[PDB]
């Protein structure tokens, strides 16, 4: 129902998971060629467990610590609404990045070689005909990398003369605008 | 089983219609408007939105019966400019053109039905409807009736046919079949224009002496005139003016009184042209069934 | 219990790591049913900060569902990791088929490549590029049946957008990605299909050298042999998927319309062949039918795998299915033909008192400091405002003065030849007014005002 993981990677020949959920019981864990793991289920809320690796209690680095009264030092876990869904949980994770975005706005100050030109952008789309038989609106499909992407004719007379294709939901259309200047 | 056309027309979005890749050309207001209609031409287009900077929105359309418009009203002679269309901005014909009476943008959105824009079409008396989304407020394509038409006849297979559809033209009285606006083979230029601009007809049968057509002066063909850079001798025959296509003029689209609706709509649908001459035994002009005639009586 | 369970399945053995986390087989407790099962860090996702690629390749796996592509069952979330449940197919890599075997018989090949082929161009259409096709990432089922797995070097097909990763395996690798050149994506994907169809045929690579310099020379050459036991027509086919340059490169159509690939094609391959919509999904009609109604797509999908035929969500679906065959079939209506009786509505040309060509962007012979400090000054002496994203390249914003809203495009400064630049306008994303219209405005106002 609710799946939590426990995993040690530190090495060692046996390693056995206690915690508040099992009343710091020795629970043995089963190695794949690196890792020692355990998947439990345990409701929301927080958990304190310990890690037992060769007779000795061991701290797992990988996750924050509680002290006690009579100073035993335990790991724990968080256990959200949030983990339980893909969606929720990314979006949650997708957080903390931006938060350490802002930790790490327009203007109107300049900077302090260029990449070469996609070969794909000279493919001008209003410089191919079409053949007579068809509507003289109709066009090619165009490649998606050259949408949005702008296409001039030389001024000529006071007239400048832009061009573009744009998609609206599955259709594509190249817009010319022919404006004095 | 009547309504099936209508029903498809209301179950239809104008989004469907629209082609997966097009070309649209809009003109800035200042712009000269000899300077528009060349570029529909180098553009291969008939019809563009226009764009109000200062206002920042479309306010209307340039078409090739504005250029109809500005020819004959200030044409003189043949010895002599056309100073205003020389001289006119789109901005500054519109407001003599626009002077007596009201008329805003007429558009439709993508999201609206295909008999909300038949609506449009008849009701506003108009062949370019804009279809301009809401939400980016970008004009996406310039719809017609062809267009309709042609996207109808690709599902009339879907669909149980109507008893009207084998119904002959006489029985449904789809057209018009008195006053009909013709031309002369010898009726100039000038003549022609006055004719689209007083009786609001989008094609002439041209006639010889006996009154059968031979050609047929469309407002499509006035268009060559600024192709050709003719537009200042308007004193030329309709057929002088027709000349330049004889080369691949398959000859003027007909049909009988006889003839079924269903006969009618795919002949129009393959031969991409907005009328048919309604003719007799000895192709003595008779009548006019046209696109509009069409869809009025099907979405009806 | 001592053994390892995520749902209802017992965790084995590494089938191997990928490209990012680890695939384990699973084992139902109950029935023995097999999954793989690739487990994904959380904390390794945040530190490389990773998370919304993860998110994608998740939603796209979740989309999926093409009979060539290995499905995604379920996602377990836990507080320290994700569990993504996949199909398991016990075939193993088509690496270690073509290993066993020598190379594959023709019709064998044929049928192996037309099914990744279909895999590749499913993902394309849902504008996701795989970006590390090999024989080790394609797996075979118990009936010979091929799987493309690893989604973890793909990305997405942005507009207007391009793509720098330099990613995967380099004897499948392009000329243009060994070269760290930007690049479109299907074009990349199209390369390495052609090394997989080579391997397939020869059982040995077409581009191969221990010395990974002259390995990469070899791939930019684009010269490699064509054995005398293949034939002429596979031989085109393979020069063609092969080519140096991108733009003489083969496309999904291209391979589709040729002579070697057509023979004995299944129809349940490609969107355009009979068998395609009675069996591959359309996600975008399974949309369609949730907004018309109000339902799940779950619930949709569910009326199609096992509901009656004249039920309402599955006689909807079929409906859009069956007028968009009907679109699809008028295609010189809805797309331009490649250059009859003309077109009544086409124009004659314009006759002179010559056929102008468009251009992209603005070109400059200027040192490129120089070009960017003339963009600087002419941005604010028209009070733009941006924001830096690197040297050559500046998001740029104004704001409207009669609708308010603010417009945005992006500025690209590019190499074309030998001290020859390009610098590129493309626009971000008005109700009021017009968004194309007001790039169009941006871009004439920086145009007309730079020196
Ligand atoms: C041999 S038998 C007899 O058959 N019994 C058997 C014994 C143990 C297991 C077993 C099951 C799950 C894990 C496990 N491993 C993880 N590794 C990780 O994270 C790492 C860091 O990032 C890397 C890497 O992973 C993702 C990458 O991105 N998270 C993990 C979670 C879990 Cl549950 C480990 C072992 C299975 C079967
Ligand atoms: N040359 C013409 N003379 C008279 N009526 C016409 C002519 N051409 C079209 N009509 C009619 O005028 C209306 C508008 O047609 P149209 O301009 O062709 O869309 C329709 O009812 C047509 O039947
Ligand atoms: N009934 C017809 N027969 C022959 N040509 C026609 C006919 N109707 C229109 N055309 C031509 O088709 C072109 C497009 O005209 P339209 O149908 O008015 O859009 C023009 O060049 C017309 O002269």
């Amino acid at each position: 129902a609710r799946p939590t993981v426990f995993r040690w990677t530190g090495g060692g020949k046996e390693v056995y998971l206690s915690g508040s959920f099992n009343n710091w019981s020795k629970l043995p864990l089963t190695r794949s060629h690196n890792n020692f793991v355990a998947i439990l289920d345990l409701p929301e809320g927080e958990h304190q467990y310990k890690f037992f690796v060769d007779g000795q209690w061991t701290h797992d680095p990988s996750e924050p610590i509680v002290t006690s009264q009579l100073g035993t030092v335990n790991n724990i876990i968080q256990v959200k609404k949030t983990d339980f869904e893909v969606f929720d949980a990314l979006m949650v994770d997708s957080q903390k990045c931006s938060d350490v975005s802002e930790l790490s706005p327009y203007h109107q100050e300049p900077y302090v070689a260029p990449p070469i030109l996609p070969p794909h952008l000279l493919q001008v789309i209003l410089n191919k005909d079409t053949g007579i038989s068809c509507d003289p609106a109709l066009l090619p499909e165009p490649n998606h990398v050259m949408l949005n992407h702008l296409y001039a004719l030389s001024i000529k007379d006071g007239v400048m003369v832009l061009s573009a294709t744009h998609r609206y939901k599955k259709k594509y259309v190249t817009t010319l605008l022919y404006k004095p200047i | 089983n009547n309504s099936v056309y209508t029903s498809f027309m209301k179950s239809h979005r104008c989004y469907d219609l629209i082609p997966t890749s097009s070309k649209l050309v809009v003109f800035d207001t200042s712009l000269q408007v000899k300077k528009a209609f060349f570029a529909l031409v180098t553009n291969g287009v008939r019809a563009a939105p226009l764009w109000d900077s200062k206002k920042q929105s479309f306010v209307g359309m340039l078409t090739i019966t504005d250029f109809i418009n500005i020819l004959h009203r200030y044409y003189k002679s043949a010895l002599v400019q056309i100073y205003e269309l020389e001289e006119h901005k789109i901005e500054t014909w519109r407001e003599v053109y626009l002077q007596d009476s009201f008329k805003p943008l007429v558009c439709i959105s993508p999201n609206a039905s295909l008999f909300d824009a038949v609506s449009s079409l008849i009701r506003n008396k108009i062949h370019r409807l804009p279809v301009i989304d809401p939400e980016s407020g970008n004009t996406l394509y310039i719809l017609t009736h062809k267009r309709i038409l042609k996207f109808l006849k690709l599902f009339i297979t879907e669909f149980p046919k109507p008893e009207f559809m084998s119904k002959s033209l006489e029985e449904l009285q789809i057209g018009t079949y008195a006053n009909i606006a013709m031309v002369r083979t010898t009726t100039p230029v000038y003549v022609a224009l006055g004719i689209f601009v007083q009786h609001r007809v989008s094609a002439l049968p041209v006639v010889d002496e006996k009154g059968r057509v031979v050609d047929i002066y469309s407002k499509f063909d006035v268009i060559n005139l600024a192709a050709e850079k003719t537009y200042n001798n308007l004193d030329v025959s309709v057929t002088k003016a027709l000349q330049h296509r004889s080369h691949y003029f398959e000859g003027v689209l007909k049909c009988y009184l006889h003839e079924t609706l269903e006969t009618i709509i795919n002949r129009l649908v393959e031969a991409e042209v907005h009328r048919l001459v309604v003719v007799d035994e000895n192709d003595v002009v008779k009548g006019i069934v046209s696109l509009s005639d069409i869809l009025q009586a099907l979405v009806l | 219990d001592g053994r390892v369970k995520i749902g209802h399945y017992v965790l084995g053995d590494t089938l191997g790591v990928g490209t990012f986390g680890k695939v384990k087989i699973g084992e139902h407790q109950l029935t023995g049913h097999k999954v793989a099962v690739k487990i994904l860090n959380r904390q390794k996702i945040r530190s490389l900060d990773v998370v919304g690629k993860i998110k994608r390749e998740i939603q796209n796996l979740k989309l999926f569902r093409h009979p060539h592509i290995i499905k995604l069952y379920q996602v377990i979330s836990t507080p320290t990791d994700f569990f993504m449940v996949m199909e398991y197919v016990s075939g193993g890599e088509l690496f270690d088929y073509i290993c066993k075997h020598g190379r594959v018989e023709e019709m064998e090949a044929r049928r192996l490549f037309q099914q990744i082929l279909s895999a590749v161009d499913y993902c394309h259409r849902h504008m996701v590029v795989h970006r590390d096709l090999k024989p080790e990432n394609v797996l075979l089922d118990a009936h010979m049946n091929a799987k493309i797995a690893d989604f973890g070097l793909s990305n997405m097909m942005s507009d207007g957008e391009f793509l720098r990763t330099s990613c995967g395996s380099p004897n499948y690798a392009a000329p243009e990605v060994i070269s760290g050149r930007l690049y479109a994506g299907p074009e990349v994907d199209i390369w390495s299909c052609g090394v997989i169809l080579y391997a397939l045929l020869c059982g040995t690579l077409p581009f191969d050298d221990e010395h990974v310099p002259t390995l990469f020379k070899k791939i930019r050459g684009g010269v490699f042999y064509i054995p005398e036991y293949l034939n002429r027509s596979v031989a085109t086919l393979l020069m063609h998927m092969l080519q140096v340059d991108p733009l003489k490169r083969a496309t999904i159509k291209d391979i589709r319309e040729h002579e070697w690939f057509k023979q004995d094609l299944p129809s349940y391959l490609f969107p355009e062949d009979p068998s395609y919509d009675a069996n591959v999904i359309d996600d975008e009609a399974v949309k369609e039918v949730c907004e018309k109604f109000e339902c799940t797509e779950s619930e949709v999908m569910n009326s199609l795998y096992s509901g009656d035929p004249q039920d309402q969500l599955a006689v909807a679906y079929h409906l859009i299915i069956d007028n968009r065959r009907i679109m699809n079939q008028a295609s010189e209506f809805y797309l331009a033909s490649s250059p009859l009786k003309p077109h009544p509505e086409r124009m004659p040309p314009l006759i002179a008192d010559k056929k102008a060509k468009w251009h992209l962007g603005i070109r400059s012979q200027s040192k490129p400091y120089d070009i960017m400090a003339e963009v600087y000054r002419a941005m604010k002496q028209l009070d733009f405002e941006w924001k830096v994203v690197n040297a050559y390249h500046l998001r740029v914003r104004r704001k409207n003065p009669v609708t308010g809203n603010y417009v945005k495009m992006s500025l690209q400064l590019y190499l074309v030849d030998n001290r020859s630049y390009l610098l590129d306008f493309k626009s971000i994303d008005p109700r009021l007014g017009s968004h194309t219209m007001d790039f169009f405005e941006m871009c004439a106002s920086l145009i007309t005002t730079l020196a």
